[PDB]
């Protein structure tokens, strides 16, 4: 996350860290005691999920770790166009909830009007450094039209974009699958965006979570 | 020809550990791949990177 | 804090999740969907 | 009647 800052310790109980071979691969969002939502392009065999973490360098008494027993990529995911960039991961047993581990409600209504949002994650910062402490930033949704104008021919109804023209707050490498939170709902997942990271010129592109309500419910009760 | 292209992170925001052939070092080296796009100077293992470049 | 809680949504005609701060508020506030629905579901 | 009241995050949010 570029041009952000460290989050408060109790403000991200839904954030998951996805690990592979002992290193951060992506973020994720706890949406149910058993299920973490992330981006499809984060797919990798033998993922490891860390919940309740704030500082990746320290072992924390609040953290919980789990292997992924099922990874459900959306059937319509198109890696070439980033369309339908969403994946569900079932944990090995339900997470034990606290003030530091807690699921986040999904945005169910694609017409929801809240435009003030924030993003968070352990991805690359403005310095190019990978931080141990999770970073936060407030950004705002941008119009579908301004999204299309930024990436002509690339924005589908399954995508949302968001950014900050004042400082260019934006997601970066390591943030994929993490939450775009608007009005205390999961509005999007980090997917892709401008090279280099930074939203002064073009916003970041997020997976439009409200489109997958039914797919998520049917996956979870399968 | 492929092995002298720069390492491309791509547009996606993941943190994959991949391998690319560094011309100045004449060896293969790690780089951060974002998970989509990029070019083909991008290998899963260091062995495979050197088997090709 | 941020608790996953349930409330009855009149425009959905069923209970739905929301983030509760841990104190105050009102009684349309349930720790499970099942409990919400037994009080508000018909 | 409690079921018609708005969801209230309360002041500890």
């Amino acid at each position: 996350l570029v041009h952000g800052g460290p989050c408060d310790k109790t403000s991200h109980p839904y954030q998951a860290a996805l690990y592979t071979s002992g290193h951060l691969l992506c973020g994720g969002v706890l949406i149910h005691p058993l299920w973490v939502l992330t981006a499809a392009h984060c797919k990798k065999p033998n993922l490891q999920v860390f919940l309740g973490k704030h500082n990746l360098g320290q072992q924390e008494s609040s953290q919980e770790q789990s292997s992924v027993v099922r990874a459900v990529i959306h059937p319509d995911y198109d890696a070439a166009s980033h369309d339908q960039d969403i994946m569900l991961l079932r944990l090995a047993r339900p997470a034990k909830l606290s003030e530091l581990i807690q699921p986040l409600p999904l945005e169910r209504d694609c017409s929801a009007q809240t435009t003030s949002c924030h993003i968070l994650g352990w991805g690359k910062t403005a310095d190019g450094d990978f931080p141990d402490t999770i970073q936060c930033a407030y950004i705002h949704l941008v119009s579908r039209e301004e999204c299309e104008h930024a990436y002509p021919g690339q924005i589908t109804q399954n995508m949302l974009c968001a950014g900050d023209e004042k400082y260019g707050k934006d997601s970066c490498q390591g943030d994929s699958g993490g939450p775009l939170v608007c009005g205390d709902h999961l509005r999007g997942l980090v997917s892709w965006g401008n090279i280099p990271c930074g939203s002064k010129e073009k916003p970041g592109v997020y997976t439009n979570v409200c489109r997958y309500t039914n797919w998520i419910q049917k996956t979870i009760q399968a | 020809e492929v092995c002298s292209e720069q390492a491309e992170t791509g547009p996606c925001r993941a943190l994959f550990f991949r391998w690319y052939f560094d011309v100045t070092e004449g060896k293969c080296a790690p780089f951060v791949y974002g998970g989509c796009g990029g070019n083909r100077n991008n290998f899963d293992t260091e062995e495979y990177c050197m088997a090709v470049c | 804090a941020l608790f996953f809680r349930w409330y009855f949504d009149v425009t959905e005609g069923k209970c739905a999740p929301f983030v509760y701060g841990g104190c105050g508020g009102n009684r349309n506030n349930f720790d499970t969907e099942e409990y919400c629905m037994a009080v508000c579901g018909s | 009647e409690v079921c018609s009241e708005q969801a209230e995050t309360g002041p500890c949010r």
